[PDB]
RNA sequence: ACCCCUAUACCUUCUGCAUAAUGAAUUAACUAGAAAUAACUUUGCAAGGAGAGCCAAAGCUAAGACCCCCGAAACCAGACGA
RNA sequence: CCGAGCCUGGUGAUAGCUGGUUGUCCAAGAUAGAAUCUUAGUUCAACUUUAAAUUUGCCCACAGAACCCUCUAAAUCCCCUUGUAAAUUUAACUGUUAGUCCAAAGAGGAACAGCUCUUUGGACACUAGGAAAAAACCUUGUAGAGAGAGUAAAAAAUUUAAC
RNA sequence: ACCUCGGAGCAGAACCCAACCUCCGAGCAGUACAUGCUAAGACUUCACCAGUCAAAGCGAACCUCAAUUGAUCCAAUAACUUGACCAACGGAACAAGUUACCCUAGGGAUAACAGCGCAAUCCUAUUCUAGAGUCCAUAUCAACAAUAGGGUUUACG
């Protein structure tokens, strides 16, 4: 109750909130190329690195090659310094090591749950 | 696109923003609240450009543009509320007061609320003033004393904002002579 | 409107099977010997005295819905939610002299 | 109602108040829920049940069928085995 | 209006600017084990509880549990979990190290330390164990809390544990009849040579234990004292069957006396209901009528009687009704 | 959409119950508790009494 | 997913989202309105509505090829 | 009626215009004006 | 006696009404609250009361005490009228 | 005196509509709402009165009464103490419920008109004094005689341009 | 265009309460088939009718949903049960126009004129100096504004 001096113990909604790289590792083999993948994921995990999507493409068409791509962000340029040895110095077999930026050109299908807040401030 | 009843008690009370000096000697201090034109803005612009070179001098907008719609008999225009207090137009540079304040005061006259052109100096020295008459006061009875103690039972007769008013305000108007 | 509210305040006498409090959404939680109706409405189990205090709230693991707000909040926190109690007044039963057999 | 009959000038029973009420000595009126007959399926099984039972009505509704109502219906009866035969006397009643 | 808060209030200190940078509660369990820990943590607002209120052991440790997990053969059982422990050794060294610090809090919860000694609880160092003979072949081990009939308990139990004088105690707590804190006291051995219990001096004969019937569960507790010089006890116990009402005494007054003298080492206690022994004890050992008790329930709440119970099933006439005949007046 | 039909007892003959099913579905039978035999029985169609 | 919204607001809720686009706007029903007589369209006393019936059918349009991604694909009923 | 903000003054009730009387501001005057003073 | 001072006729329908609106020239005569159930009050008798019938789980018998005046346009039946 | 003649009778037609209603004296005594072929009316409730039975009532202190919305005021509910004398229940009837103005919080969309509507409170259908006469502003209530006395509210202030 | 029920704008913290108006929905659907029987104590849309929660007990098993609805009589049925856009939604078993040929009882002139209130509209004067006046603010005009007064118009009340 307002006057109470417990007022606002049950505000809960405050601590929540209601209201970038991209890095290829591309394989011929199959069982090597997420392998590694899992283990830049858990590097990031580590050091408080936020991930995106690890995002697969299909085969090319033939001879087949599949292409494992790891969505990342937060990264900052003085600790980059320390990631990108680690991750080049982990590379398994003559894996390409790339690393791709979102060009404003590169819009997401919304849940039902998320909606209805945004509709409410959008009138 | 939104219609909002109104609200009238934007108007009512203090000015507790666009209270303070900067980057400027010079201000409009409003002395009462009402809602500006475009109109208004329109002659604004025109008479302190006219008057003194953007070069030498500067002139700021202190007040946001209009948007507090207007039902007529369907929404028609919009305004800015203004509270008393509030520098309304700020001026800055390598100027003197006595020179400023002919054309300053002048663009204030026609300002639908009561308003007075205003240095820093000046504008410092009436809030120095008016908190020393209020200590200097030989009038044991204050309307502060009266309203909080309830002492007539005179709060069947006042509001609940008069608490807070310290009787200063009535209605959109700012009695500076009171205590 | 729908008359919804407290029915028993604080330090009140209850009789089993009284309402406590009704409501449309879960204002208050039930707490010692209450019982909640279909319709979120709070009654009391045991004759006593009602009580309202706030307690630290876990939901039910299968509660998906909540139990994944849990999951969203920050380490360190807790939530809180209040609560009412009826502290029962009387003991259950005495023990009595029959006969001298 | 009929306060004075054309034929023998006496007072008039309203004969919808006896086919729809039973009164017991004491006073008390019973009568049975309006609508306990009506479309039962969509009615829940809670709300089916307090429409079977039989209650009593208040003072002014109890006043206005006992106007309604000749000093007749009002006697006490001896009937060999009726199922209301307890509920005619009151019990440990003050006030 | 606002009253600020009296203390910290939670969640208060733990906020910042921002959120992403932070660890979540990624399970359900980690908020489960931080709720409990807030539980019990005191708080300034109204709360639930306010109403319902020596370096070598270590070394000898570490070398014998690297020499267990050492033998190949003994990690072979665990990985196929087809792994045993023995139960009765684990329980006879048990006793030894962390038995009386478990017997301490048996002995709080079933409130033996409040109702003997007004709270002053003590930690039971020596192993004692208590045996009742049935028949020739088995006898009834008394553990703490245990349930033994007192068809079973008949008769003088065998009492064994190590030492080096001793005062043995056995007192039905709540078996007492005409006063409600007394307590009967069954039979008392002081001055007792050590190991061997028959050479002490008998002060009362043994009792059986004597709960009525509908009573419930009754509590009875051996206490055993460290006696370091022998006392005369002239206590008025006079052997002969008994009077009760020279039975009844307070453990708490009785130690009050002999404060400094004697200090308690180990407790037993065993739980018992009525039984067709029971009877017997009174007809044979007392000469009484076997006293029966019921557990009764409180009247049934009902609102006072209005004159017209308006929308109230024709069963409401029933509730103030006494009796379920007929009635005529003066007809 | 919806039509109320009377179900019968094939066991504990003398007791019925009504319930919904929809018109496009098949021909109900159903397993109901009936009081007259203090049994859990099938129960069988005979008529629809109305439509809903 | 399932919506009870306006579809004007979606040009704004949600853009470059969807690669394909379905936009069956309210029109005046000409066999519906010719057979059905309960709510029909031309009932004189709601003429206003037909007055402001084309401009709708732009906005609602409008919000599909605001939703859709580049390249994506709109067709109109 | 009329509304509590007006576009005119906005006459009071009695009672706070007695009021508005009894709390207004006096000045202190010294015994000796202070311009007549050296 | 007047002069002095104080003093916004009556009824009725409206929240105010001074006054607004109906009603009154004045005198005499005439001109408008009729009853039950149930309660209360005071008696007689009392597990019974009542001068058949009826009521009764202190009731029953008796008494006392409660229910206005004037006014339409109409509708129908039978006569009378060119 | 014919959109259906006149007379007698039914007939004291019916009228939720208008008008009227006859000795003295004293006492208690006003504006929650609901349904209604209903808002010119009834019925129920609320208030009101009388009689009866019995025990608490009014004022109240601590403790207590929500999150969400992105932000919250005068306050309100509950309530021992206390100061007080009323309250609930039972029996029996009537009658009343179209208000207006002022202060406050608001919304109507003219910052709005003794203009409309919701809430809190005051006043008016009861006496008296004062503001010019004066429903609603201020002072004041329990009744008679007096050629005694003390008081309450209670009478607007203001005067101006040289250098 | 409406008449019943539930929301959204108004609702600040027990209950109730932003009229009128402007808008959004409801006249169900899905799942069980113990949506069995019985019974302490309570809540309630300001009456009544209706509506709502529920301990314990007898017998078994290891509901979602904001509204989603309809009295009596009567009719159908062996019984159990069923029946309305009675939507004018507390429901008359079943009935439309026109009257300036009109009548009676009344209420007002809550429709208009007459009389009143505000002054949105309209009228007038001042205050500020843009800009005209082939130079020149104030011979005479006059921009964007502010400040006053009257009750002639047009609306509002
Ligand atoms: C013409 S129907 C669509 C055709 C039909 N569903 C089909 O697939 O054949 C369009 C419907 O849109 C609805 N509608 C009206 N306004 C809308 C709006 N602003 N946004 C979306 N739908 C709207 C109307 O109720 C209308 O029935
Ligand atoms: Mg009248
Ligand atoms: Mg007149
Ligand atoms: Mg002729
Ligand atoms: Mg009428
Ligand atoms: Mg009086
Ligand atoms: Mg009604
Ligand atoms: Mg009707
Ligand atoms: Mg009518
Ligand atoms: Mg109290
Ligand atoms: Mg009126
Ligand atoms: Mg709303
Ligand atoms: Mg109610
Ligand atoms: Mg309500
Ligand atoms: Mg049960
Ligand atoms: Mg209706
Ligand atoms: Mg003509």
């Amino acid at each position: 109750y307002k006057t109470k001096p417990t007022h606002g113990i049950g505000k809960y909604k405050h601590l929540i909130k209601a209201e970038v790289l991209n890095i290829h590792l591309t394989a011929y083999d199959m069982t090597l190329a997420e392998s590694y993948a899992q283990y830049v994921h858990n590097l990031c995990n580590s050091l408080s690195i936020k991930v995106e999507e690890s995002y697969a493409m299909p085969t090319k068409t033939i001879l087949t090659t599949h292409e494992r791509v790891v969505q990342i962000s937060g990264l900052s340029a003085t600790f980059a310094e320390i990631f990108l040895e680690i991750i080049q110095s982990s590379l398994p077999e003559g894996v390409r090591l790339s690393v791709k930026e979102h060009t404003e050109e590169d819009g997401r299908f919304k849940a039902r749950p998320e909606l209805e807040e945004l509709l409410a401030k959008l009138k | 696109v939104r219609r909002e009843p109104k609200n009238l008690s934007d108007i009512r009370g203090p000015s507790t923003e666009a209270t303070e000096f900067t980057e400027g000697n010079f201000a409009i201090l409003a002395l009462g609240g009402g809602y500006l034109h475009w109109g208004h803005f329109e002659m604004m612009r025109l008479t302190i450009n006219r008057s003194m070179d953007p070069k030498n001098m500067f002139a700021i907008w202190r007040v946001p543009a209009p948007f507090k719609p207007i039902t007529r008999k369907a929404i028609d225009h919009y305004v800015t509320p203004v509270k008393a207090g509030r520098l309304v137009v700020e001026m800055g540079g390598r100027c003197e007061f006595e020179e400023v304040q002919g054309f300053l005061d002048q663009v204030a006259h026609k300002l639908p609320f009561a308003a007075k052109a205003v240095s820093r100096g000046t504008l410092e020295k009436m809030r120095k003033d008016q908190e020393e008459r209020e200590r200097n006061n030989q009038n044991p009875w204050t309307f502060e004393r009266i309203a909080t103690a309830n002492m007539l039972g005179i709060r069947k007769v006042l509001s609940p904002y008069d608490l807070t008013h310290k009787g200063k305000y009535w209605g959109k108007f700012y009695m500076p002579k009171r205590v | 409107g729908r008359r919804q509210g407290i029915k028993k305040m604080e330090g009140h006498y209850v009789h089993a099977g009284n309402i406590i409090a009704t409501q449309r959404h879960f204002r208050w939680h039930p707490g010692a010997h209450v019982g909640v109706g279909k319709n979120k409405c709070l009654y009391a189990l045991e004759e006593g005295i009602v009580r309202y205090t706030k307690e630290v709230y876990v939901p039910h693991p299968r509660n998906t819905e909540a139990v994944d707000l849990i999951t969203r909040l920050p380490k360190g926190a807790v939530l809180y939610k209040t609560f009412v109690h009826v502290v029962p007044a009387k003991p259950e039963g005495t023990f009595k002299l029959v006969a001298m057999l | 109602l009929t306060y004075f009959s054309a034929r023998k000038g006496k007072r008039k029973t309203v004969k919808a108040v006896i086919d729809r009420f039973l009164r017991l000595h004491c006073g008390l009126w019973v009568r049975r829920k309006a609508g306990y007959k009506k479309k039962l399926w969509k009615k829940t099984p809670a709300r089916k049940k307090r429409l079977r039972e039989f209650v009593f009505c208040n003072k002014t509704q109890s006043k206005l069928l006992d106007k309604m109502t000749t000093s007749f219906w009002k006697r006490r009866n001896w009937y060999v085995d009726d199922p209301y035969q307890k509920y005619h006397d009151r019990t440990n009643l003050k006030v | 209006r606002r009253t600020p808060p009296l203390g910290p209030m939670p969640n208060s200190d733990i906020d910042l600017s921002n959120l992403e940078r932070l660890e979540k509660y990624r399970s359900f369990d980690r908020y489960r084990r931080r709720a409990e820990q807030e539980a019990q943590a005191p708080h300034w607002w109204r709360t639930y509880r306010e109403y319902f209120g020596r370096t070598q052991q270590l070394l000898e440790r570490k070398q014998a549990i690297q020499e267990l997990r050492a033998n190949v053969e003994e990690e072979r059982a665990a990985r196929l979990r087809t792994a045993s422990v023995p139960l009765d050794a684990v329980r006879a060294e048990w006793e030894r190290t962390c038995g009386p610090y478990h017997k301490q809090r048996l002995a709080e919860y079933y409130g033996l330390y409040r109702d003997l000694f007004h709270g002053a609880t003590f930690v039971p160092r020596v192993p004692l164990h208590v045996a009742y003979a049935v028949g020739e072949d088995d006898l009834m081990p008394v553990y703490c809390g245990n349930e033994v009939t007192p068809t079973e308990a008949a008769q003088a139990p065998e009492v064994t544990y190590e030492a080096e004088l001793w005062t043995l105690l056995l007192t039905s707590l709540d078996g007492h009849l005409l006063e409600p804190d007394a307590e009967y006291l069954h039979w008392l051995l002081t001055n007792i040579p050590g190991n061997r219990v028959a050479e002490g001096q008998v002060t009362c004969p043994y009792l059986p234990p004597f709960p009525a019937r509908g009573s419930g569960i009754h509590r009875l507790a051996f206490l055993l004292f460290k006696q370091d010089q022998p006392i005369d006890f002239s206590e008025d116990a006079r052997p002969s069957c008994y009077q009760l009402a020279q039975r009844t005494f307070r453990t708490f007054d009785f130690y009050k006396k002999h404060q400094e003298t004697m200090t308690p080492a180990g407790l037993s206690f065993f739980q018992c209901r009525w039984d067709d022994s029971v009877t017997y004890i009174f007809h044979q050992l007392l000469d009484m009528r076997e006293p029966v008790f019921e557990f009764v329930r409180p009247p049934p709440y009902h609102p006072k009687q209005k004159r017209f119970p308006h929308r109230q099933p024709l069963r409401y006439l029933d509730r103030y009704r006494d009796s379920h005949e007929p009635t005529y007046g003066i007809y | 959409k919806n039509i109320l039909v009377r179900m019968v007892s094939e066991a504990g003959t003398g007791f019925c119950f009504n319930t919904k099913r929809n018109r496009l579905r098949e021909k109900l039978t159903l397993l109901h508790y009936d009081p007259v035999v203090k049994q859990r029985v099938l129960f069988v169609e005979k008529k629809k009494i109305r439509s809903l | 997913r399932v919506t009870s919204w306006d579809g004007r607001k979606w040009g704004e809720l949600e853009g470059d989202t969807y690669d394909r686009v379905l936009v069956d706007v309210p029109c005046t029903t000409d066999r519906h309105s010719l057979h059905e007589e309960e709510n029909n369209i031309f009932k004189r006393s709601r003429k206003k509505e037909r007055q402001i019936l084309p401009v709708l059918q732009v906005q609602l349009l409008a919000a599909g090829l605001l939703a859709t991604k580049p390249g994506g694909h709109v067709v109109y009923s | 009626g009329s509304k509590a903000v007006t576009r005119h003054r906005r006459v009071m009730h009695f009672q706070r215009q007695k009021l508005m009387a009894v709390t207004e501001y006096i000045p202190p005057k010294p015994a000796i004006h202070p311009s007549c003073l050296p």
